[PDB]
């Protein structure tokens, strides 16, 4: 059987810079379940080549991103989804596992990037951006910033700063 | 790079007063990265805000966080007798790097209490090996800022003197402080009058403690 | 190019009925879907039906499930929204509102398409 | 619930190496970052190195970069900080702390000491009342404890009998490497000459017990 416990099941998920990949239907009213190019009716009479599994975490107000066609912090510098994606992505609000219960700094994203990511590229890379004129060499100062910032998860703020868990699945 | 610099020095309050700690930033800075510590002597640094205003899982409710871009602030609205301690405030979040502040140390309040001065010559055991050092104590004073200069000769001695300062006493709130000057042999039979000076608000005049070398 | 077009709503008294309308104009194809937002008074836009077009999937929250009926006559490429046994908890602007997805969402933002409000009152 | 538990610290000459242990409990260690963060005696709180769970991105400070390196086990569930070309400066109470911005549970704090010394016991001294310098009717004497290494001295008065009105202050480290603290006591004028005083040093590392009577003079 596919593993599709172990991704959503996981007990934490990577960032959205450093989103995971695992190489591989009635749900509830609290899941955000979009589809594109495809149907979910129809996916028990499909056979596919390769069936990707992405796994991160985002704030409520970026989930938006999570579509082809869309811009912004996230889509641009950390998970980009090509024009002609065929897959569906799935969501929901984990603030009691990923909060101040838990209190899981495991959930980053990327600020700064000289150009936009391709689609399905993922960039690890931590060196000084430099957004000025004078080089960086690796020193944090006036034009010159490190490209990872943090997530400040609260319990205080409302679903648009709350940790969501998205499982996004590409089919081949 | 970001430095914080955290205002007063010392914060010296009374059990039940209100507390007031600052931390100011070089940089304008989302107020989602900013945490405050506690530290008292021995232990671990305990957190105590996140976010500039998010009271971490324990904390009681009388210490709150506020500001924002370059001001930022921790509030006890009622000193007890166990928040007396040290606090930093922390620029995290941003980079790997945590960027710490200097420390306010909140310390007991009191009256004025003039320094009771007394002064040592070197034992004549110490000084069959070569060594002579003499020190001057400066015995239960409030407050802490205090000033003691020595004199050889009536020569103004620098760069051979150290202070100790004890903890703030839990019985009178009082401080006490050594200093202790370091001379070799030779340079101790050289001169005769060895004084230390001590100038604290408690004394109206700076006081002197003296003895000349060989005296009884 | 893409329209929403909407309306249906009225004054009613608790328990009544109410017969919203979403009339989707210059789509191409059947692979879009519908959801229903209603926006309380000082609340935020909030999904309570949803419907994927192509799969004939309806979903509702649990507060208006056995009440609300989502559906879609072919014809006149129109979604409806039947409330039933209203209460004064469903008075609300109702928006329809569309994407190029087989789906549903929570998120307002995650809809391109819109339609202009209807207003839905409750009371006696 | 969950705490840490370091190890590992203690002294060593310049030049040398010393491996830090930091054991964690009570959480899933595999998916929290951590922190090394020392602090300087009498100073502030300064940042080591991390030790990021995403990626596996190992961060220095530039005043240890290169010669310290920062690992962990998760399954032992056990970081550790290699320390080489250790220096003079690096002594400082290191404490373990997760990433988790900013950290939530610290560590015990281990003491590294730096020094090129041996393990000596101290001299001491007399500091003895005057028969003029009565303050308000009050003698000052006391201990000077003077060159030993390394920390601590426990200084007592009368085998624990006499302790009111005793201070006795932080040891200071000389320009030779060996600590030195005074150690006082006030008491009335008109018992120096009736009341013995004797305080008891104790220095546990080079085993060495001192009785000295302190007289007038």
């Amino acid at each position: 059987l596919c593993p599709f416990d172990e991704v959503f099941n996981a007990t934490r998920f990577a960032s959205v810079y450093a989103w995971n990949r695992k190489r591989i239907y009635n749900l509830a009213p609290f899941f955000t379940f979009k589809c594109y190019g495809v149907s979910p009716t129809k996916l028990n009479d499909l056979c596919f080549t390769n069936v990707y599994a992405d796994s991160f975490v985002i704030r409520g107000d970026e989930v938006r991103q999570i579509a082809p066609g869309q811009t912004g912090n996230i889509a641009d510098y950390n998970y980009k989804l090509p024009d002609d994606f065929t897959g569906c992505v799935i969501a929901w609000n984990s603030n009691k596992l990923d909060s101040k219960v838990s209190g899981n700094y495991n959930y980053l994203y990327r600020l700064f990037r000289k150009s936009n990511l391709k689609p399905f590229e993922r960039d690890i890379s931590t060196e000084i951006y430099q957004a000025g004129n004078k080089p960086c060499n690796g020193v944090a100062g006036f034009n010159c910033y490190f490209p990872l910032r943090s997530y400040s998860f609260r319990p205080t703020y409302g679903v648009g700063h709350q940790p969501y868990r998205v499982v996004v699945l590409s089919f081949e | 790079a970001i430095r914080m610099t955290q205002s007063p020095g010392t914060l010296s309050l009374s059990p039940g007063e209100r507390a007031t700690l600052s931390c100011r930033a070089s940089q304008s800075i989302s107020s989602s990265f900013l945490a405050w510590y506690q530290q008292k002597p021995g232990q671990a640094p305990r957190l105590l805000i996140y976010g500039a205003s998010s009271r971490a899982t324990g904390i009681p409710d009388r210490f709150s966080g506020s500001g924002s871009g370059t001001d930022f602030t921790l509030t006890i609205s009622r000193l007890e007798p166990e928040d007396f301690a040290v606090y930093y405030c922390q620029q995290y979040g941003t980079s790997p790097r945590l960027t710490f502040g200097g420390g306010t140390k909140v310390d007991i309040k009191r009256t004025v209490a003039a320094p009771s001065v007394f002064i040592f010559p070197p034992s004549d055991e110490q000084l069959k090996s070569g060594t002579a050092s003499v020190v001057c104590l400066l015995n239960n004073f409030y407050p802490r800022e205090a000033k003691v200069q020595w004199k050889v000769d009536n020569a103004l001695q620098s760069g051979n003197s150290q202070e100790s300062v004890t903890e703030q006493d839990s019985k009178d709130s009082t401080y006490s402080l050594s200093s202790t000057l370091t001379l070799s042999k030779a340079d101790y039979e050289k001169h005769k009058v060895y004084a230390c000076e001590v100038t604290h608000q408690g004394l109206s005049s700076p006081v002197t403690k003296s003895f000349n070398r060989g005296e009884c | 190019q893409v329209q929403l077009v909407e309306s249906g709503g009225g004054l009613v008294q608790p328990g009544g009925s109410l017969r919203l309308s979403c009339a989707a104009s210059g789509f191409t194809n059947d692979f879009y879907s519908i959801a229903w937002f209603r926006q309380a008074p000082g609340k935020e836009r909030e999904g309570v039906s949803w419907l994927s077009v192509s799969d004939n999937t309806p979903t509702y929250v649990d507060s208006v499930k056995d009440r609300f009926t989502i559906s879609r006559h072919n014809a006149n490429n129109t979604v409806y929204l039947q409330m039933n046994m209203l209460k004064p908890e469903d008075t609300a602007i109702y928006y329809c509102a569309a994407g190029r997805f087989a789906g549903r969402d929570t998120w307002p933002s995650s809809y391109d398409y819109w339609g202009q409000g209807t207003q839905v009152t409750v009371s006696s | 619930e969950v705490q840490l538990v370091e190890s590992g610290g203690g002294v060593v000459q310049p030049g040398r190496s010393l491996r830090l242990s930091c054991a964690a409990s009570g959480f899933t260690f595999s998916n929290y970052g951590m922190h090394w963060v020392r602090q300087a005696p009498g100073k502030g709180l300064e940042w080591v190195a991390v030790y990021w769970y995403d990626g596996g991105n190992k961060f220095y400070a530039d005043s240890v970069k290169g010669r310290f390196t920062i690992s962990r086990d998760n399954s032992k569930n056990t970081l550790y900080l290699q320390m080489n070309s250790l220096r003079v400066e690096d002594t400082a109470v290191y404490y373990c702390a997760r990433d988790t911005a900013p950290p939530d549970y610290w560590g015990q704090g281990t003491l590294v000491t730096v020094s090129s010394a041996s393990t000596k016991g101290p001299s001491v001294f007399p500091l003895a009342p005057s028969s003029k310098s009565t303050s308000g009717g009050t003698a000052a004497l006391g201990c000077l404890v003077k060159d030993y290494f390394p920390e601590p001295v426990t200084v007592s008065w009368n085998s624990g009998a006499l302790t009111s009105g005793v201070h006795t202050f932080p040891a200071v480290l000389q320009s030779s490497g060996l600590y030195s603290l005074s150690s006082v006591v006030t008491v009335p004028s008109s018992s120096l000459g009736t009341q013995t005083y004797i305080c008891n040093v104790n220095h546990k590392p080079s085993n060495t017990k001192v009785d000295k009577r302190v007289e007038p003079k």
